[PDB]
RNA sequence: UGCUUCUGGGUCGGGGUUUCGUACGUAGCAGAGCAGCUGCUGCGAUCUAUUGAAAGUCAGCCCUCGACACAAGGGUUUGU
RNA sequence: ACCCAUAUCCGCAGCAGGUCUCCAAGGUGAACAGCCUCUGGCAUGUUGGAACAAUGUAGGUAAGGGAAGUCGGCAAGCCGGAUCCGUAACUUCGGGAUAAGGAUUGGCUCUAAGGGCUGGCAGCCGACUUAGAACUGGUGCGGACCAGGGGAAUCCGACUG
């Protein structure tokens, strides 16, 4: 007979093969579709999960109750050190796909992007792209080169440009970088080629690439959490406290009849490291790196316009399980995806961001750089040694 | 114009809250919230400023054995406001009151919280001190 | 954003931390964590217990 | 290499039991052969086997 | 430059992390025996009984959180091996664990 | 050795289970 | 993911952070009182000072470039 | 002779079952209870190592609500010792009754009361209790262990067995 009361399912089966990633950095899976009226541009750019904190802001939107009122917003702070352009790459449009149809390198590659092309670098002679860069200190190597730029301009249709995250910058444990392709969205295609061959082995910053206020997509694999049962990882009902062989799981799979169990059904295990691609999250700011000019260094990022203290993002024991903030970052609101230290792709959005909420203006009045490591009660370090005065070990 | 945002609701159908105000109850008991849709296996529950439906389970007896409407003012449950607090009361409490908002009794002892009291006018004009 | 203090404490509380309570008399009390909440419902005297401003204050610290 | 029989008859000759014997860990191969009852007695006497005190037992 | 003889102190505490309640003097054993391999390349070492009543000394939960050790590498006597060398684990009655560097004891 | 004599059987379906019982 | 550009991780130590809440010892004309000697001396929970002290803190926290050794290895396969 | 029982007996076995007695320390406590220890005994119950996934099994803990769960408060939890009050309907006048409901409880320093032997007094001796007061602790004290949830009715059987 039927289900006498009618409920919806737990679950979603369009992300349904809950298996693990096949890959450890998130895949654009499709990045934005040009127009040749805008100017030649990055559409995607490549981070790392650093942690998380407070922002306070003023609110201007008109018809709410909280408009013209101080809200607390949590972000995260994705590290973003620039990515260095080591490769162009063109695709052809064919009626099978979009066939990738020549790369080119550059010349000078560092053993950062190195280290990707080597499971042991350890035991290895270093030998990638020793034979390639013959190519680039004579003439009829340069004569190849060029050939195949030219044999770009008329066959491919979409370019996009390799890029490595300058991995020497973060506070990780590993020294090899990532690579990326990165889809330049811009004018004509030949335009678009001299650019990126413009760009070859240079840093790309990412105010490049983004902007304040801006909504973007974050790509990433999830935080991993092993193998799950059905209670977890579907989330359904836990069995009465009476049953026999177990409650954490699915009492009825199927009927009788159809003598499979179907694909809807809901079985345990592997909960989390999942692909994901979530979609607007605002850029509340785009930070600066430590910069050290007149002799003294420059650091004070999380300073506002109401602050005005020259305190870092960093909060008090750095940030828990990644490290410290030194270079350039994005901070968005809310939670994105992911473990810490995590890669963490940011990609511009597809869609045409037309509301109130999504055009929004942002002037913080408070980045909140207390420790997290505990529960935190001072924002810098001359503030709890002006509050608690002098101790014993002075 | 501005709209109540959402908090912690921790008062489930089920729940005696205590009477604040001086219609001569003492409890209320919630039997159902009003504008849930509902879900399979799941107690209505109300929040401070939620219409309710409730049933004065103490108090005066021309009060008692009947359903009244109800609007919840105190609660022990710790909510977030937008700036970014958490707060809860000492006690669940709430008053009797009409479909259209009007309060049965008089006055009200002790706080109202503000997300009641910026969308129930009458019991704000009643409240005593506000959140 | 005014900052405010501990009622248990005397910590100076920022805008994202902390936990806000109300009893039925009025007199609404803001605390730092759940150490000075669960000290303050307690019943203990802030004046006693020795990393409190409070006491730091009495003690002449 | 096997010290019960010298384990068991050092409790019965020291009255005591054997969780107060000691036997000598240097001295294994001179208890290992004893074998009897009159030679214990002689490595008793020669402190090669111990009666270990009581365990104390404060009543303080 | 074989025999060497050297002062470490072992944070156990944090080589017996996690560990439940009755293997937790067994482990701090093994950690011991696992940092005596590591700083000295033999696979022959032998704890001494001092440091055994050491690690020991509260129970097989509570277990010191550092503790003084002397690191001994020896020529290996009769009774000739596969291991050439045998490293010998002494125990050091310290104070205070502080500022305690790994000290080169000499000979 | 003694050879194990064949396995004991003491019932359990029947009217007495309360497992396994069909219609009627 | 890491495994010699005098570099690299590791261990230990030192800082930062943080958790609990003020260690032992000493001192006290602080201590309900009591005992003994002709004010002094013993017993005494507790209190005050030293002392936001003591202790823990990566084992899956954050920076050291202070000590100390180690690390240019071992094995099996793979050809257009 | 010996075993006399989580290995010498009976349970198809070195089987978590069964099987008649004697001896019986210290603390805490009403206690031959539970918990810790000495004498005596033992090696963890037919194996070890490494990790710490789901589902278990055995323990716990949970904000807010409080039986809305379920056939059904099943299970868990509340209460729990002692002392001082206080104790209802009904009754076969015995009970109900630890009814129900409250207060107290630690440590330390004292005070009072409760006796023997010798020659209304004097000396010399020894026991545990009980009551009261001060001071003191972050209100914590039957701190572990031990240890009644209660009330209003209806049916059936008087009861113990
Ligand atoms: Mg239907
Ligand atoms: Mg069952
Ligand atoms: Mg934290
Ligand atoms: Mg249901
Ligand atoms: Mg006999
Ligand atoms: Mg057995
Ligand atoms: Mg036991
Ligand atoms: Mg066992
Ligand atoms: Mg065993
Ligand atoms: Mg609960
Ligand atoms: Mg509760
Ligand atoms: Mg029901
Ligand atoms: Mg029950
Ligand atoms: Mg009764
Ligand atoms: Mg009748
Ligand atoms: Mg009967």
């Amino acid at each position: 007979s039927h289900r006498k009361f009618s409920a919806p399912r737990h679950g979603s089966l369009g992300f349904l093969p809950r298996k693990r990633s096949s890959r450890h950095r998130g895949k654009v899976k499709s990045f934005p579709k040009d127009d040749p009226s805008k100017p030649v541009h990055l559409t995607a750019f490549l981070g790392y999960k650093a942690g998380m904190t407070h922002i306070v802001r003023e609110v201007d939107r008109p018809g709410s109750k909280v408009n013209k009122k101080e809200v607390v917003e949590a972000v995260t702070i994705v590290e973003t050190p620039p990515m260095v352009v080591v490769g162009i790459v063109g695709y052809v449009e064919t009626p099978r796909g979009l066939r990738t149809f020549k790369t080119v390198f550059a010349e000078h590659i560092s053993d950062e992007c190195k280290r990707r092309f080597y499971k042991n670098w350890h035991k290895s002679k270093k030998k990638a792209f020793t034979k390639y860069c013959k190519k680039w200190q004579d003439d009829a190597g340069k004569r190849q080169l060029d050939k195949d730029f030219s044999s770009m301009k008329k066959y491919c249709q979409v370019i996009r440009v390799l890029a490595h995250t300058q991995m020497r910058l973060l506070p990780l444990r590993q020294k090899k970088a990532h690579l990326m392709e990165i889809q330049v969205n811009g004018g004509t295609v030949a335009e678009k080629l001299d650019w990126a061959r413009e760009r070859l082995e240079q840093q790309v910053p990412v105010s490049q690439v983004f902007g304040q206020d801006e909504m973007i997509d974050v790509i990433g694999v999830t935080k991993g959490k092993g193998y799950k049962g059905v209670t977890s990882r579907w989330h359904t009902k836990k069995l009465p406290r009476k049953t026999h062989r177990g409650l954490r799981k699915v009492a009825c799979i199927g009927a009788w009849h159809p003598a499979r169990v179907a694909f809807s059904v809901a079985r345990a295990g592997q909960k989390g490291y999942h692909h994901r691609t979530e979609i607007n999250k605002k850029i509340y700011k785009i930070g600066q790196g430590y910069l050290i000019k007149d002799g003294k260094l420059i650091k004070n990022n999380a300073s506002t316009d109401y602050d005005l203290s020259d305190k870092s993002i960093n909060p008090l024991g750095g940030f828990v399980h990644y490290g410290e903030v030194t270079n350039d970052f994005v901070m968005l609101k809310g939670c994105v995806v992911g473990t810490k230290k995590r890669v963490l792709t940011l990609r511009k959005s597809l869609l045409v961001q037309t509301k109130r909420r999504a055009l929004e203006k942002i002037d913080l009045k408070f980045i909140d750089t207390t420790s997290k490591f505990g529960h935190g009660r001072f924002q810098t370090v001359e503030e709890k040694k002006a509050f608690m005065g002098p101790l014993k070990k002075d | 114009s501005g709209a109540k945002f959402r908090i912690s609701l921790g008062l489930p159908v089920g729940a005696v809250i205590n009477c604040a105000d001086n219609t001569g109850a003492k409890n209320l008991y919630i039997i159902s919230v009003k504008g849930i849709k509902g879900r399979l296996n799941r107690l209505p529950a109300a929040g401070v400023g939620d219409m309710v439906m409730a049933t004065v389970k103490k108090g005066k007896p021309e009060l008692r054995k009947k359903v009244h409407p109800a609007v919840v003012i105190r609660q022990r449950k710790s909510y977030r406001r937008k700036d970014g607090v958490f707060l809860y009361f000492e006690d669940n409490a709430g008053v009797i009151v009409n479909n259209k908002g009007e309060m049965k009794g008089s006055a009200i002892t002790g706080p109202v919280a503000k997300e009641c009291a910026d969308l129930w006018p009458r019991i704000a004009s009643n409240a005593g001190s506000i959140a | 954003m005014k900052v405010e203090l501990c009622s248990f404490s005397g910590y100076k509380i920022y805008p994202g931390h902390g936990r806000r309570y109300a009893r039925t008399d009025g007199k609404v009390f803001q605390f730092l964590n759940a150490k000075c909440e669960s000290a303050f419902l307690s019943k203990r005297n802030p004046r006693q217990i020795n990393w409190t401003v409070l006491y730091r204050r009495k003690h002449k610290k | 290499s096997m010290l019960r029989l010298q384990k068991r008859l050092a409790s019965s000759v020291l009255r005591c039991g054997k969780k107060k014997v000691w036997l000598d860990p240097n001295e294994t191969n001179e208890i290992a052969n004893a074998n009897s009852r009159q030679q214990i007695r002689k490595l008793i006497k020669d402190g090669l086997i111990i009666r270990k005190p009581v365990t104390v037992h404060s009543r303080a | 430059n074989e025999v060497v003889t050297r002062e470490y102190t072992i944070n156990i505490h944090k080589r017996i992390h996690g560990v439940g309640f009755k293997k937790r003097a067994p482990r701090a054993l093994k950690e011991i025996r696992k940092f005596a391999m590591k700083e000295m390349g033999t696979p022959d070492v032998r704890i001494d009984t001092r440091l055994n009543k050491a690690v020991w000394a509260k129970g097989i939960r509570n277990v010191p959180y550092r503790i003084r050790v002397r690191l001994s590498r020896k020529r290996n006597e009769d009774e000739d091996s596969p291991n050439k060398l045998y490293t010998l684990v002494t125990y050091v009655p310290v104070t205070t664990f502080k500022n305690l560097q790994t000290v080169n004891v000499d000979e | 050795d003694p050879v194990p004599y064949q396995p004991p059987f003491l019932c359990q379906w029947g009217r007495h289970q309360p497992a396994w019982k069909p219609l009627m």
